[PDB]
């Protein structure tokens, strides 16, 4: 009537929490947000949510002046997306061995680590989590 | 005004011939745009080498500053443009010039571990 | 209490399960998981294991040729189950410099390498990307 | 001892699901953190979500710290470190520089940049614990 059986497509109220060990042989699907701006300076972040990780990918191209250690004002992260700490984002310019990153705070507007620019094409594929708290400065 | 635009973006994007008739036209040399970096600052750090040569010969300004105090010689410090870096020196780059964390071209030099161009720098 | 799941004991659920509320794994939770490890070109390796939609990835090896700027690592190309929609980019370091690369796994699963050209070194990095 | 549709309970045994699940509110694995000074002045913040580890490179290089050199102020403790080897990539403030942290199973963390003496390292990201 209302328990969960071994069989049949079935919705489960309740805070269930299991004590042993869990096996998903088909998907597993939780909620997702995506989202995707111009952060500045031609930077492009494309990101997306699941729980409390955020996938992100940096695109687009260097196609106005961005100084040295600078914020990126024409597009903020919205909200939800943004960590309780500020997590780096490594990434790297196409075509020679230069590296960069760019810190994603709780406000939303990233700031760029990499010196001072005005060309190129950065990238850069990975995570960063909404709430791991950093711990002590 | 929309020269000095033109200017900022042929220089850096390396419109060699752009550059060459927009200053023909009446682009000022030493525009800037809104952090402070000029068509030289552009070209050099961009490692667009005939246009700098031709902004110095229309009388670039080689030690021209942005917002942070960076010169061009900064610039291709940074990237570790060796060639660009000695026409700076020829037209009396100031190889002292200190940005706003007091860092030179050199400090630059030893930050980046280039060797190459601490060799040239430390020479002069 | 044939087909009743208890809150003891091992047992088998099939059907969809749509838990509306909160649900905590206290022990491990276990996701379909395949590995695969190759010569991408030019010596260099990668290492990825998938569990669920994400490919774990570790950069090895040692360069050991030409590989010029830009251009696509034609060794072996990585399966087409570990291949992503779209284009990621797999940031890396070289050993005792300061110098950073990035290899590009597209769909074709054909990486491509995004330094300069470059004839040796020791190429690293551990990353996630996803698979969606 | 009844898996009800509703309610809060806690289910003990080991469940496989063969078919599809959703999970609509949020799926809480196991967490646990740990911080701490590498040495050099680098700092490393750990949070072990699962069988994935979350990093975060922070601190500021206070000392010499030599190309190859073993951190020997602080070594990972054994609960967060990896089957293998684990590269991971950083970067300094203010340039194009990059370095690594290589994380092995012994926790005893070793640093792949040149020697360095100055500079603020920092990067975000993810190794696996297997």
């Amino acid at each position: 009537g209302n328990v969960v059986h071994k069989t049949g497509d079935e919705t489960i109220a309740g805070k269930k929490t299991f004590t042993g060990n869990v096996e998903v042989n088909g998907s597993l699907t939780l909620p997702t947000k995506s989202w995707s701006g111009e952060l500045g300076g031609g930077i492009i972040l494309s990101l997306r949510k699941k729980g409390t990780t955020v996938e992100y990918s940096i695109g687009g191209e260097i196609s106005s002046s961005i100084l040295a250690n600078s914020n990126l004002v024409n597009r903020s992260v919205p909200n939800e997306f943004c960590p309780r700490n500020r997590c780096s984002l490594v990434g790297h310019m196409v075509g020679g061995w230069n590296a960069f990153h760019i810190d994603i705070p709780s406000s939303g507007v990233c700031q760029w680590f990499g010196p001072t620019a005005s060309s190129g094409t950065p990238r850069g594929t990975g995570t960063y989590p909404i709430d791991h708290h950093h711990h002590h400065h | 005004s929309d020269l000095g635009k033109k200017l900022l973006e042929a220089a850096r994007a390396g419109q060699d011939d752009e550059v060459r008739i927009l200053m023909a036209n009446g682009a000022d040399v030493n525009a800037e745009d809104k952090v402070g970096l000029t068509p030289l600052h552009l070209a050099a750090m961009n490692d667009h080498l005939e246009i700098v040569e031709v902004l110095l010969k229309n009388g670039a300004d080689v030690n021209a500053i942005d917002a942070i105090g960076e010169t061009p010689l900064h610039l291709v410090a940074m990237y570790g443009h060796l060639e660009i870096v000695e026409v700076l020196l020829k037209h009396g780059a100031d190889v002292n010039a200190q940005d706003k964390f007091g860092k030179t071209a050199f400090d630059i030099s030893i930050d980046n571990g280039n060797e190459d161009l601490a060799e040239i720098l430390q020479k002069l």
